[PDB]
């Protein structure tokens, strides 16, 4: 009777309780007779509280529990790119096993205060509205908050696609999403060719609460390897709201007392410990980076809720999506009223900075001119010109699905919009105008595009104006 | 050994004790058959399911029926597997309770029939379909405005006396006729007399010849009121997998399924979640919905009725359900009062399939045009009801004319309503209905009276009827 | 081995724990040492949680506890008609004992879904408002929800009395009512002469909680006997809310885990098990029926509480009573705006069906324009006509107490009002007009009354119009 190997006592709702295991450490990995991994949380006087990471149907009281001798670990390596794995690091797409050699602990200290560094490089999200009003740096932790069915996932896929050539790895972590949705997302990513530099970690709804709770930590742990080696990483958590729900269920099962809205008081620490690893290292540490874009699901557009407050406190800034404008098919409203990028602004290149101010002012004016000002024709002062120009801006701010616009063409079209060149063409032809504009730049604007791509600054205003005017002459109004 | 004895009875929750090292696994089923040994006893026949292991070789189970008459000391027989339910063509045209025993009087299923476990892991990642498909139902409103996805979940709102049963019957009949796919109805927490009336209606209409029904009455314990949905789903999964054909699955009420889950969790004794619901509400819903998918050789599409508690769309149960839905159709009293069927709302109803990447740019544009025209008509109605059509301009008069024509054309005849009308019904293909709607939008048929757009379906029948009255 | 005997361990608040009783069944009947009855609820590994069914002050720890071997059962038979009985089956009104020779368990399975038939016969309550707008058919379980002091017991008593001529047998179950109110109700029923076909089951507020918990089940079990003998039964409970309160108190005392509002987990199961035994049997079973009219009281019209919500979800429809209207003076103050009856339509005779719809639409139209009556600036032809019609209809719908109206006279007056024949009578004399019309119809309308009685169909419209014209001519305006 040697007690370096445990024995089960109680099993229920995914939580076991083994007896023995004298030399076990808190957080070690234990594997049952079935082959299911397990977490060891509480080391009481006699028994050990075990959390089961998988199907607990087959584990019966009286089974034997073994030790592995390793703290919570995840396989990491270059071979992981292009695969789909569960949070434990096992492939779920078939295609053979994975050849990994190194691992990293799930819980690791975040970089210290001296190690970090102020972020100064842009992250081209390929969306005109975002890159104009709410720019994102390469070390930021920006929240994207909105209701359901508001194209948030769409934004995620465009952001991942646009990095085709910016030498940046990416990771998409889906929490509580439907398996069919995840499969369609993987298929469209493969179709657009992004699987050469991405990794997908999935945790569907059918999977247990421990896996739902552990997935984001696994994702960021995978990221940290490249981050410390010296590359740049982008990580997109899907539903921190569902992760919080899974943790709440786990807590209430472990008999801990709840707090506000039945949430245990540990939820803020749970979120902060995760998000705080996203930082831009100094040049001495290696020059790496890691940016995150978590989402949150709200009800009826209510920011007051506990989880939105916690995440908005942790994050650098938020991007709000308005549900009402989603009905009109537009890319959901990037509401400039609540959207803010406190860290950003220093990330934007000067070329786009030169115009972002006038876009912000114009959008503020047009949005401030409500339906009361829209009523009637008594508004005969410059308000009519303001309304027409604002309508031009709103029409040009729309985008298609999975259509990343390079920053050069973004700044070109936005300058043409600002400098009055679009004040004459009716608002119904702006989209075709943009399309032919891109074609014209592709066929002739090589000098302008090269200059912007190389110097990150506007070209000669006169030359840009004359090229735009030439396109205007060659354009035909419907 | 298989023999075990009872040691604790607390209402619907019962406890068992087994010889050490022979404990049944979780979710298994325990059969209790007893004969009254004397007059101070009562014959008992009860089936329990195992939930928790409390240690000390004891097991905490819940009951599927009344626990009265139980005695501490009765033998308990372990089946070794979760609840088993007959599957195959024998299930069609029958009514079962949660345990797979027929409720009607047609007779007992032979014991040799193949049976399947209730609980089952969800289909793996590999087996899923790689693309989205559209389910062509043949009902003009739904395949125009709010299309149904092969393998998706569809929410259905509406109260009583609105034609919900008629819509269900028409969907079942059309799907059977045009796809060779059976359908299964699962009455979670239904009113008994309403269920009986639905059964009689279906039998009279003759739809029941290609369906199988599972009924969980409101007088049953929470265990049965939870497991009825799962047994219906495992009835449908056999047809999805072995037969390789598209199937329809209905659920009478899912909010009651969640409520039964909460009650059984409270009985088990876990601390309640936000509004008193069980902590495991999300994972229970996930383990239910995640088996309704579309694989490489079949599909299951689900039509689920939802009742909102206290009319609060942010309640945890409606929020959790809406996290899964793909489309929504709303049934309206006003459209019911007007001579319009199936009285589905053309504005409140919505879908995820309404995108050019799925249905096509032409279909999308036609749908958007119809939506905005109907909205404009709704806006003008309020002023017109007090001012008369005189103040309406020529363009708005044309808009009102076209909107009335469209709104009347949205109606359809049904194969079901033949028993009361004599109209042979219609099955309108998607291409035909979109072409007809675009042509009506173009104004080609504005000279016809509006009543010629009443109950035809295809666009040719419109002109034939109009010629019929001349 | 103690098998049919046991000793008490703890006492208090009507809850006793006994040691032994190893061969007891859950829900059995247990007799104490001094003769007090008891039912065993919880069967633990060493103690049997017993609930005491009487004055428990006489039980000391160490008392002898005996076994009976009988599942809970109530006396039943034809001798119970015209007696007041507590749920245990004993008379509380003197007048000697009963002669019940057969008993049945209080817990029986409800009739199966294959033994029921669609409801198709009317239940004549004699109240014009409900009989015209929210009809009740035999075999339907309809809920009457209202606030305190809103004539709920009044409506119950009228609908009990009105069944004098028909074949119905009515059972009145008093839960938590004051003994004074119960005595007055019994006396008024005797004075009206309804005691020859009714049974009263009483559980006063002074009685211990288990009796309150058992009263509805005793009533239903008493009714099921006449169910299966082939008659028609009507049963009324006053306080499902108070029964739920008693059960909650019992469960909390027995240390069962609590749920919402401290209610035990199976309160919905209790209510559904109670109410689902009311149905309309098929012809193979004899053709019996049992309709239930439970009452629920809401404080300040809060129908959002747990018990009202559950009962609403269980039952087939609501009848709303309005405190404000009752205070204003409207009797019975039926809020026809919110009341609904899903069974209705098929529950009415053809004569009433041909007339109900027009009156329903008239009330619906008038209800929304009640604010127009403050000013005469109303558009006269439509809006003022609607106001006059609505006032006349409401004044017709008012009624006095303990005077049921036969269906023929009800449909007569409803037809007269609907066909516009009353637009001339002043709104302050309609009650006198109605009484005089009933008198005149009793005088010479016997032919129309007989035709309606024997055919359930409207009489000849020409003769009806002639008769009402004659009465209108002979009437005098005050």
């Amino acid at each position: 009777q040697v007690s370096d190997v445990g024995t089960v006592i109680q099993v229920g709702d995914g939580i076991a309780r083994a007896h023995g295991l004298d030399n076990v450490m808190s957080g070690e990995l234990v594997e049952f007779a079935n082959g299911v991994m397990g977490m060891a949380l509480n080391l009481e006087e006699n028994n050990v509280g075990i959390v089961i990471l998988g199907p607990y149907t087959g584990i019966k009281e009286g089974d034997e529990v073994r030790r592995t001798g390793r703290i919570m670990e995840v396989p990491v390596g270059e071979a992981l790119i292009g695969r789909v794995v569960n949070p434990l690091g096992q492939p779920v797409d078939g295609l053979g096993p994975v050849e990994t050699t190194e691992t990293r602990p799930i819980e690791s200290p975040a970089p210290g205060v001296m190690d970090r560094r102020s972020v100064h490089e842009p992250l081209q999200t390929g969306i005109k509205a975002i890159d104009a009003l709410v720019p994102i740096g390469r070390g930021q932790r920006e929240l994207i908050i909105g209701d359901r069915q508001t194209g948030a996932a769409s934004v995620a896929i465009d952001t991942i696609i646009n990095q085709k050539d910016q030498n940046m790895i990416s990771i998409y972590v889906a929490i509580g999403q439907k398996e069919s949705t995840v499969r369609t997302v993987v298929e469209t990513l493969r179709k657009h060719g992004a699987l050469d530099y991405t990794i997908v970690v999935t945790a569907s709804a059918s999977q247990p609460a421990p896996l739902l709770f552990l997935a984001p930590y696994a994702g960021v742990a995978m990221g940290e390897y490249f981050m410390y080696k010296g590359k740049h990483v982008l990580v997109v958590y899907a539903a921190l709201s569902k992760q919080a729900a899974a943790y709440r269920e786990l807590s209430l099962l472990l008999r801990r007392p709840p707090g506000r809205e039945a949430y245990p008081g540990d939820i803020f620490y749970l979120h902060s410990r995760l998000l705080e690893r996203a930082a831009k290292l100094s040049d001495a540490k290696g020059g790496g980076s890691l940016t995150a874009l978590p989402f949150v699901e709200t009800q009826a557009g209510d920011i007051s809720a506990y989880i939105p407050t916690n995440v908005i406190s942790i994050t650098d800034g938020q991007i709000f999506l308005q549900s009402d404008l989603f009905f009109s098919g537009v890319r959901p409203a990037i509401n400039a009223g609540l959207s803010v990028s406190r860290v950003g602004g220093a990330a934007q290149i000067k070329a786009m900075k030169k115009v972002a101010g006038t876009l912000r002012l114009d959008l503020a004016a047009y949005r401030e001119l409500e339906a009361f000002a829209q009523f009637g024709s008594d508004l005969d002062k410059a308000t009519q010109a303001k309304l027409a120009r604002g309508a031009r801006t709103v029409e040009v701010l729309k985008q298609d699905l999975h259509q990343p616009i390079p920053v050069e063409k973004q700044v070109l079209i936005i300058y043409a919009l600002t400098r009055g060149f679009l004040d004459d063409i009716p608002v119904e032809d702006v989209r075709r105008f943009e399309k032919e504009f891109y074609l014209f730049l592709d066929q002739n604007g090589q000098h302008l595009l090269e200059h912007i791509r190389t110097t990150k600054d506007l070209p000669n205003e006169d030359d840009l104006n004359k090229a735009i005017e030439a396109f205007k002459k060659t354009f035909v109004v419907s | 050994m298989t023999r075990g004895r009872v040691i604790q009875v607390m209402g619907p929750v019962v406890d068992v004790k087994f010889e050490n090292g022979h404990l049944p696994a979780i979710y298994n089923a325990l059969k209790i058959q007893h004969k009254a040994r004397n007059e101070n006893e009562v014959d008992i026949d009860l089936t329990l399911e195992v939930a928790l292991h409390l240690g000390d070789d004891t097991v905490r189970t819940i009951a599927m029926a009344s626990t009265d008459g139980l005695i501490r000391g009765m033998e308990v027989i372990d089946t070794g597997a979760p609840i088993s339910v007959p599957v195959g063509e024998v299930t069609l045209g029958r009514v079962f309770n949660v345990l797979g025993e027929p409720i009607d009087l047609e007779g007992d299923i032979p014991a040799d029939a193949r049976r399947d476990p209730i609980h089952r892991p969800a289909p793996k990642f590999e087996e899923l379909a790689t693309e989205v498909e559209i389910l062509e139902t043949g009902i003009k409103v739904v395949d125009l405005l709010a299309p149904y996805i092969k393998g998706g979940k569809i929410g259905l709102f509406g109260g009583a006396g609105v034609g919900k049963t008629v819509l269900i019957q028409e969907l079942i009949h059309n799907i059977a006729q045009e796809h060779g796919g059976i359908s299964v109805f699962a009455g979670v927490g239904e009113r008994t007399r309403e269920g009986n009336d639905l059964y009689h209606e279906m039998k009279d209409s003759g739809v029941i010849s290609k369906t199988a029904m599972v009924f969980g009455q409101m007088n049953e314990p929470p265990g049965a009121r939870m497991r009825v949905a799962l047994t219906g789903l495992t009835m449908a999964e056999y047809f999805r997998d072995e037969q390789g054909q598209d199937v329809l699955l209905f659920i009478d009420n899912i909010f009651r399924f969640t409520q039964a889950g909460s009650e059984v969790s409270a009985l088990l004794g876990r601390m309640p979640s936000a509004v008193g619901y069980q902590p495991t509400l999300a994972t229970e819903m996930g383990q239910l919905q995640e088996r309704i998918t579309s694989t490489a050789k079949g599909s299951i599409t689900s039509i689920q009725a939802i009742y909102v508690p206290a009319d609060d769309y942010t309640d945890p149960a409606p929020a959790t359900t809406f996290s899964h839905l793909d489309a929504t159709t709303n049934l309206e009293r006003k459209l019911a009062e007007m001579g319009i069927y199936p009285a589905v709302d053309p504005l409140a109803s919505t879908s995820r399939a309404l995108a050019p990447e799925i249905v096509g740019e032409e279909h999308y544009q036609v749908a958007r045009k119809v939506q905005q025209t109907l909205q404009r008509y709704k806006e003008l109605q309020d002023i017109i009801a007090i001012l008369g059509m005189d103040e309406l301009s020529d363009e708005d008069k044309l808009v009102v004319h076209r909107a009335r024509r469209i709104q009347f054309f949205l109606s359809q005849n049904f194969h079901v309503a033949e028993q009361f009308t004599g109209q042979p019904g219609s099955y309108v293909p998607v291409k035909e209905t979109v072409r007809g709607f675009k042509e009506i939008l173009e104004g080609k048929y504005d000279h016809l009276p509006e009543d010629a757009f009443r109950l035809v379906g295809r666009i040719e029948e419109v002109v034939e009827k109009a010629k019929a009255m001349g």
